[PDB]
């Protein structure tokens, strides 16, 4: 890339086989084509759609699942060689883990292929072009035509079209804001300025657009081996990390996994030592460690995941993957881009001084700030000079399009004079065709002003207006007086003293002042009619009247300096990282408040104290701007420690893995990144990050590939809904997983001690599964339908290694205290309903052998009565029908006491969650349908219960609720270390 | 974990502590639960709606009773005869002394407990009723002549009644066997098949210690040798049902048979 804008045109024409003035020919143009293929970026050359729903059935709960599946088929073998009876349950479990994997994949293929249609709706499909010349003629093409070494035209409002030389140029300016960030539009000149072709002026990029002038040059890269496509591909090699919480959920099937393997050890050990066969006692194993697994957690946490999607893609913002609705809400800091998505990228008219005032005009999109005095005799004169003297105008049929975001044919300078003028004035082009233009001279160096001559609207006035515009200094050597307050006074040294402080006070801004004089031209000595010439000047080139100044910028946007406050407020670290020069830089950091207000530099503590930099200690400030030439001489350790001792940081002429190297250093000190960007700059940083915001409009296709959320209003506003929203459901899922968890032990127990005491089967697999798969799902996502326990938005980012989504005492709680309470409510019902149809609890003890014995049709109970297989079966059934009521009910009320952690239900509100009290109806009715409907005895192993033992569970349902409450009660009444170490979830 | 070896105490004896509460509440409320049970009625008995059929010899080799043997080898029936004995020696005349020489026919209907110790009384029955199918005269019950005595046997449902018309029969019959092969042709002992009503209703085992399902045998005289045939036993009475699809052994058993001389 250095030996190519360093050569010269006579080795250049040989390296290419081309000419400077003749150009390519259409044969060697047409073989280099189909040599180094179009002038495209390669899009990524991999997209099966097989491997795409593959990927989505891979995840820790998908992998504890799969195992287990796997676990329960070779039970299915080892039962199977001991030949025994209703097995088929091992079947049906299996198969449901598997479908649960399978349809939760589904539904996450479904919604990532419904988000990039999304993201592609609002892309252009219009074929950017260009004026190439080849064998000697200009004509237009296609982009992708270009080969390396065309000889190509470059206009004002053309983007450019490939990475270009520059051969020859007149007043050229391009806005390379992709490439970097430097929002001050730059000039391109056919001389070596530099060598790295990042900061020389002799290239042009591939993606960038001419602002202004008129350039010639030689394609000197085309495709990938553009800037763009470097940087773009880099952006490939990097790999994004997981999501934050894809590692909770991995250390949630962490404690499941490993409290299955502690149960089924110990009740291997037991089994073997009660007397069981090494063989069955471990199918015994498997079991218990099946019975951990959740067979619809994962569908709903997937539920939970996309409902909180559905919001955000309201408030306009969607999401790649329906992993990123939490992954904000963790972030600690967040690193942006200070142009387009801090900024606008718009040059728009900021400040103005005149009526020696020094006027501030409002530089939003939605109008919102206050705007300037618009009543002074001076302000119309000059909102007449600067509408009049603009050559610029709209695009056609733009009147529905804001006027800020409308296209418009025109300079940098003009275009901003143009859209103020339609915003304080309205109609400036119709306004501007009320007073003709006899003369103008728009852009000359020996004059450097553009002069137009015009004819006042009223024939009242023979009189002739000229109006010109230029660079301040300019101005003022050609005017003689200045309008003050409804007067023309004339120019004293105070006046011109005064007009230079203001140039070089809206200069110091960092802003683009312009100045702008006019005058008045008598009927007598121009009347109506005269011919007015240049080459010898006939017309006034001096004595004008001034009339105020004018000064542009790159605005910031209209909600970000309140969107990175709310940020701030949440414990979130603000960082700015920048390609633009620093002194930009550091305006749009005061400005948005990533610098606080207050703060300063070792560099600014230098100049209030006057001291040398070196004796200024550096821990006595607060923020700092590291430059890209500084970063590089920087080692890891200086990075650390510069990071966290200046806690305001504006990182400035960055590149595109600098960004990345901040990214990593962030990341690998324990924090959670989050990257808002646009333009290629950010691509390679938008990886890395774990969230990766991209401006849906202004950003790059390459930021806005290579991101995880993306805002199709270009609102930053968004950033703070999803921090809030991705809180809450971190909050309320730790209540659904919890919740769901408590049902393990309830199901497991049963199991447990149909082998431990050989009581008849109290619940089958038929029945748990119509539990987790049916009537606690309802619940669960209900949960996450719930509304805040704190100022979630106050709170400080949640620590990684301390605060996690499952913890010991939320598994521990909802085992062994909860669960344990539905135990005993299932052990009470079911010796209940044994005894009430004939089968006390002392027989029901070691009866599980003739219980299941296929033999024995004449087993008689308690009261000497003879049974069946059939009908003992079916009584067993109603085991399994009364175990499953007395979980339902004993859960009605987890739902309610898991809706809070701290608070109680009464001060949040019982039937305040709707989706809440629609799930437990729901819930009741379920039951009650699958109970009495003809059928179910034999369709599946439910049957038709007497509502005595209906309510055998509710007391315990009750306990439940009391519990709750007062462990509840325990940690707000009284925040002590006791209860919140050990009794709070 | 270890996280602190003196506040794990503390939370073990919590935990020791909630268990312990609870398992007070389980047993209290299993004692409440079996201080609600009547102990000579069964408060619900829902799917004791009509009686199971159970037979003697009872060999299942796979996929319901299948007896096969051979009359030339002892070894094939003797088994059979011995299960057949072993089941009545409780049927015995010396056995069975707990009861009462039962003459009523209709019914045996008892509201108050009349035996020691707060029992009641129970009728009676001996092996004598099955005169051909006892070991008296043949300790092989039939079986050593192709012409086997399978005994049938009902179930016993507190305060259940069968029909006070007649008295529950067996009859026996080949099953999907119409051919030219003639009927099964049984002689029952009891003669005509009849439970004798006075053995309903039953009252439990606590108010009727000693009490004793009665018996009814059939022997099988058409049965042809070596064939596979297949016998049902349906149990005729009002209350008595054998249409079950879900319990092949309601109010009738079915048994392959395989004679092979
Ligand atoms: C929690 C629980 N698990 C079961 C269960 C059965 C019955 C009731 N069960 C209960 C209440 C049988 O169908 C099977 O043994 C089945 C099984 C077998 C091997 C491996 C994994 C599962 N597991
Ligand atoms: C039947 O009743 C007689 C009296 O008629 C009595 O000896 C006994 O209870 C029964 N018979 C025998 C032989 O035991
Ligand atoms: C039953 O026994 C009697 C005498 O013991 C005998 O006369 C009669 O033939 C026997 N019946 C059958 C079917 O063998
Ligand atoms: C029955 O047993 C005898 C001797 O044990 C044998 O010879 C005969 O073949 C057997 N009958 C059949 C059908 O095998
Ligand atoms: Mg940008
Ligand atoms: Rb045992
Ligand atoms: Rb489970
Ligand atoms: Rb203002
Ligand atoms: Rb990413």
């Amino acid at each position: 890339e250095i030996n190519d804008h360093q050569l010269s045109v006579a080795e250049l024409e040989q390296k290419y086989q081309t000419s400077a003035t003749k150009g390519l020919s259409a044969s060697l143009a047409a073989e280099l084509l189909l040599r180094d293929g179009p002038n495209a970026l390669r899009p990524p050359r991999g997209t099966p759609e097989y491997v795409k729903f593959a990927r989505q059935l891979a995840g820790g709960l998908q992998c504890l699942m799969w195992v287990a599946a796997a676990i329960c088929l070779i039970a299915f073998a080892i039962q199977a060689s001991e030949g025994d009876l209703t097995t088929d349950d091992n079947l049906y479990l299996a198969l449901a883990l598997i479908a649960v994997v399978v349809v939760t994949g589904c539904f996450g293929y479904y919604q990532e292929f419904k988000s990039t249609n999304i993201i592609a709706s609002f892309k252009n499909l219009v074929p950017q072009q260009a004026t190439v010349i080849r064998d000697g003629d200009k004509f237009q093409i296609n982009a992708d035509q270009l080969v390396v070494g065309d000889l190509v035209e470059m206009k004002g409002g053309d983007r450019v079209p490939a990475d270009i030389r520059i051969l020859q140029a007149q007043g050229c300016k391009v806005d390379n804001s992709s490439l970097t960030g430097e929002s001050e539009p730059q000039t391109r000149s056919p001389e070596c300025t530099h060598e790295s072709p990042l900061e020389t002026r002799n290239i042009a990029f591939f993606s960038t657009m001419c602002l202004e002038g008129t350039a010639q040059g030689l394609v000197v890269n085309t495709g990938d081996r553009t800037i763009i496509g470097r940087i773009a591909s880099l952006a490939s090699g990097v790999e994004n990390e997981k999501t934050p919480i894809a590692i909770e959920i991995e250390h949630f099937v962490d404690i499941i996994a490993g409290l299955a393997i502690l149960f089924g050890a110990t009740f291997f050990i037991v089994a073997m030592c009660i007397g069981y066969t090494f063989l069955r006692a471990m199918v015994f194993f498997m079991a218990i460690v099946v019975a951990n697994v959740p067979e619809g957690l994962l569908a709903t946490v997937t539920v939970c995941l996309s409902l909180t999607a559905k919001r955000l893609a309201s408030k306009n913002c969607v999401v790649k993957n329906l992993e990123a609705v939490e992954t904000l809400g963790s972030t600690s800091v967040i690193c942006s881009d200070k142009t387009g998505t801090l900024t606008q990228n718009r040059m728009t008219v900021s400040h103005l001084w005149f009526d020696n005032h020094i006027h501030s005009a409002d530089t939003t999109e939605d109008q919102s700030g206050q705007t300037f005095d618009q009543s002074s005799e001076t302000w119309r004169a000059l909102c007449r000079v600067l509408t009049l003297c603009n050559r610029a105008a709209f695009k056609s049929g733009q009147d529905a399009v804001p006027v800020p975001k409308r296209i418009v044919i025109g300079d940098a300078s003009e275009t901003a004079l143009l859209k103020f003028s339609e915003l304080t004035l309205g109609n400036a082009m119709g306004y501007r065709e009320r007073f003709p233009k006899v003369c103008e001279i728009p852009f000359n160096s020996t004059n450097k002003f553009q002069l137009s001559i015009h004819t006042l609207e009223d024939p009242r006035d023979p009189r002739h207006v000229l109006v010109m515009k230029g660079a301040p200094e300019r101005v003022l050597e050609r005017c003689s007086s200045i309008l003050i307050k409804g007067q023309e006074l004339p120019l004293d040294e105070q006046w011109r003293e005064a007009f230079q402080t203001a140039y070089l006070s809206l200069g110091g801004l960092g802003e683009r002042v312009l100045g702008f004089c006019q005058l008045y031209l008598s009927e007598k000595d121009y009347p109506p009619g005269y011919a007015f010439d240049v080459e010898a000047m006939n017309f006034p080139t001096s004595g004008l009247c001034f009339a105020g100044l004018v000064s542009m910028i790159d605005p910031p946007r209209a909600t970000v300096p309140d969107a990175v406050l709310k940020c701030r407020t949440a414990g979130i670290r603000v960082i700015m990282v920048t390609g633009d020069h620093p002194i930009t830089a550091k305006a749009i950091a005061a400005s948005v408040g990533i610098i606080s207000e207050g703060s300063e530099t070792v560099e600014d503590i230098a100049a209030r104290l006057r001291v040398p930099v070196d004796q200024v200690n550096r821990k006595d400030a607060r923020a700092c701007v590291i430059n890209g030439m500084q970063l590089k001489d920087m080692d890891p350790s200086e990075l650390v420690e510069a990071l966290r001792t200046h806690p305001e940081m504006v990182f400035a002429r960055t590149s595109p893995q600098q960004k990345l190297v901040i990214v990593e250093s962030c990341q690998r000190l324990g924090a959670i990144v989050a990257v808002t960007g646009d333009g290629v700059n950010d691509s390679p940083a938008l990886k890395k990050a774990d969230i990766g915001v991209a401006m849906g409009i202004a950003g790059s296709d390459a930021a806005k590939n290579a991101a995880d959320m993306i805002l199709l209003d270009d609102n930053f506003a968004s950033i703070v809904t999803g921090v809030e929203q991705g809180r809450l459901i971190f909050d309320n899922l730790k209540k659904s997983i919890a919740y769901t968890l408590t049902s393990n032990i309830p199901e497991l127990t049963p199991y447990l001690i149909y082998i431990t005491v050989s009581v008849p089967l109290p619940l089958g697999c038929i029945t748990i599964l119509f539990i987790d798969l049916c009537t606690d799902i309802f619940p669960s996502v209900s949960l996450a339908y719930e509304k805040a326990e704190s100022d979630i938005m106050h709170l400080r980012p949640r620590n990684p290694k301390r605060d996690r989504l499952v913890n010991e005492p939320l598994a521990a709680y909802s085992y062994f205290q909860i669960g344990a309470i539905q135990s005993f409510a299932g052990f009470t019902d079911y010796f209940t309903a044994m005894a009430q149809e004939g089968w006390f609890p002392l027989l029901c003890v070691g009866l599980r052998p003739q219980w299941e014995n296929h033999h024995l049709q004449d087993l008689q109970d308690s009261y000497g009565q003879e049974w069946t297989f059939g009908q003992r079966l079916y009584q067993q059934y109603t085991c399994y029908t009364v175990f499953f009521i007395s979980i339902v009910m004993c859960q009605i009320a987890d739902v309610l006491i898991r809706k809070t952690r701290r608070l109680s239900a009464f001060q949040q509100g019982f039937f305040r969650n709707r989706i809440l009290v629609i799930a437990i109806v729901f819930q009741v009715c379920i039951g009650c349908f699958l109970c009495y409907c003809p059928g179910m005895p034999n369709i599946f192993n439910f049957m038709p219960i007497r509502f005595q033992w209906w309510l055998v569970p509710m007391p315990f349902s009750l306990l439940i609720f009391v519990y709750d409450e007062i462990r509840k009660l325990g940690v707000r009444c009284c925040p002590g270390s006791w209860w919140d170490q050990e009794l709070y979830y | 974990l270890g996280r602190t070896l003196s506040r794990w105490v503390w939370i073990s004896l919590y935990y020791v502590a909630f268990y312990v509460v609870m398992s007070g509440i389980f047993a209290l409320c299993i004692y409440v639960l079996m201080r609600t049970i009547d102990p000579y009625t069964p408060d619900y008995q829902d799917q004791l709606k009509s009686p199971g059929v159970t037979l003697r010899p009872d060999v299942y080799g796979e996929k319901g009773l299948d007896i096969s043997y051979n009359v030339s080898d002892s070894t094939t029936w003797a088994g059979l005869a011995h299960t057949l004995h072993r089941f009545l020696a409780g049927y015995s005349p010396a056995a069975q002394e707990g009861s009462i020489n039962c003459t009523s026919e209709k019914y045996f209907f008892q509201e108050s407990f009349l035996a020691p110790n707060h029992t009641k009384f129970s009728c009676k029955f001996t092996a004598d009723m099955l005169q051909n199918c006892s070991g008296r005269p043949d300790p092989t019950f039939g079986f050593a002549e192709g012409k086997p005595c399978f005994i049938i046997k009902m179930n016993r449902i507190v305060k259940f009644l069968p029909g006070n018309s007649t008295a529950p029969r067996v009859d026996c019959a080949f099953l999907d066997q119409p051919r030219d092969g003639p009927p099964l042709q049984v002689e029952y002992f009891p003669a005509n098949g009849t439970y004798s009503l006075h053995y309903f209703p039953y009252y439990g085992k606590k108010a009727q210690p000693h009490y004793s399902n009665p018996l009814v045998a059939a022997k099988l005289l058409n049965v042809p040798r070596n064939r596979d045939v297949v016998i049902v036993c349906k149990i005729l009475a009002e209350h008595v049902s054998f249409d079950n699809p879900h319990d092949p052994y309601e109010g009738k058993v079915e048994f392959k048979l395989k004679i092979q001389k």
